[PDB]
């Protein structure tokens, strides 16, 4: 799976 | 400040003719992401297709472009990448033994 | 050991359309998963073979990834005004959001590194460190970013998924994955030989469909390395899904005999050593 994404 | 691609072309397996091969172009080292590259048959365009976009340790981009070719006795195929590191597109032609 | 790595790049494209995200995912030097946000509908995608029976073998797994891609999409179309704010750009110009991350694993499927990094126009701006307790931030626009993601906790989620999750799926790609990926393939060597004066002559050492991609070529003469004299390739894809690389040196034309080249790949059962 994908990781999750954080915000810049 | 843009990052210059390197362009290798080649064919997957050592070329003697009548053999339909695969032609490769890969660039590499190059940033922005944005380019342009295609395959030519004796300086006229092919169609070919292109790796998904990936990255080296340093973040420089790395594309293969490839289609299925057959090589001549003597005919010409070579590889135009255009990116905004170089004044214009450069050509560089497949030769036989690198 | 092996690796599971992840590779975004994220672009903004004024003047024409929204940004776009590419995701490419990669066990060792296989790719096995894409996204490409320009797609109507874009969904992930299998790349490699084992990928085409996850469907079976975890129903959820394209649905869960693709709504994770779409999301991750949407997140950096926004990261990539807020990082240009961060520097004072205008809207003019296009600019390139990247992340890797992944997990290092040996055997007994133990975790070795994990690491999340990313970088803004090709330069490192913000990056988990070893500890995958805390993140290193290259320059000040990059403290915005650091001060966010600590007070938010994210270094925590990051160690949850690259100690957890990234293992297991490491795992169940390399068992799903034994044939395409757990395979060393010997390079199929050969040296050809071209003059250019009579006083010098072309040595080229050649390396054909190898995996994985580390390799080594090496020139030596009379047992002294030629490794400053030699001129190398930098290794290329065949485009099947293994490498080719060769070396070459110029020596002196009837000397031939005494210059080798040294190959080592993973799946040799010993260094070759090579002669015209």
């Amino acid at each position: 799976d994908f990781a999750n994404t954080f915000l810049p | 400040e843009p990052r210059t691609p390197k362009i290798q072309v080649y064919s997957r397996h050592p070329a003697e003719n009548g053999k339909p091969n695969y032609l490769n172009c890969y660039v590499y080292g190059f940033h922005p992401p944005q380019i342009e590259i295609d395959l030519l048959k004796n300086g006229q365009k092919m169609k070919t297709e292109q790796s998904d976009l990936s990255f080296s340790k340093d973040w420089s981009f790395y594309l293969l472009v490839h289609t299925d070719f057959t090589p001549s006795t003597v005919d010409e195929y070579s590889c135009r990448v255009n990116h905004s590191s170089l004044a214009a597109p450069h050509m560089v032609k497949w030769d036989r033994n690198n | 050991f092996h690796s599971l790595r992840y590779f975004y790049t994220a672009w903004s494209r004024p003047g024409s359309g929204e940004p776009r995200f590419v995701a490419v995912g990669y066990v060792d030097d296989t790719q096995f998963v894409r996204f490409d946000s320009d797609n109507a509908s874009p969904r992930a995608e299998p790349r490699a073979p084992w990928m085409d029976l996850v469907e079976q073998q975890d129903p959820q797994y394209w649905d869960r990834n693709t709504r994770n891609a779409r999301d991750a999409a949407q997140t950096y179309r926004v990261g990539l005004d807020n990082v240009r704010g961060y520097y004072n750009q205008s809207e003019a110009g296009s600019h390139t959001i990247q992340r890797m991350y992944g997990c290092d694993v040996g055997p007994h499927g133990r975790l070795l590194r994990g690491y999340d990094q990313l970088a803004y126009d090709g330069a490192d701006y913000i990056a988990l460190n070893e500890d995958l307790r805390s993140w290193t931030a290259a320059d000040l626009a990059a403290q915005n970013t650091r001060r966010k993601w600590e007070e938010a906790g994210y270094a925590e989620r990051d160690r949850a998924y690259l100690e957890g999750e990234c293992v297991e799926w490491l795992l169940k790609h390399l068992e799903n994955g034994r044939e395409t990926l757990l395979r060393a393939d010997p390079p199929k060597t050969h040296i050809t030989h071209h003059p250019i004066s009579d006083r010098e002559v072309t040595l080229r050492c050649w390396a054909l469909g190898f995996y994985p991609e580390e390799i080594t070529l090496t020139w030596q003469h009379d047992g002294e390395d030629q490794t400053q004299e030699m001129e190398l390739v930098e290794t290329r894809p065949d485009g099947n899904g293994a490498f080719q690389k060769w070396a070459a040196l110029v020596v002196p034309s009837g000397e031939e005999q005494r210059y080798t080249c040294h190959v080592q790949h993973e799946g040799l059962p010993q260094p070759l050593t090579l002669r015209w």
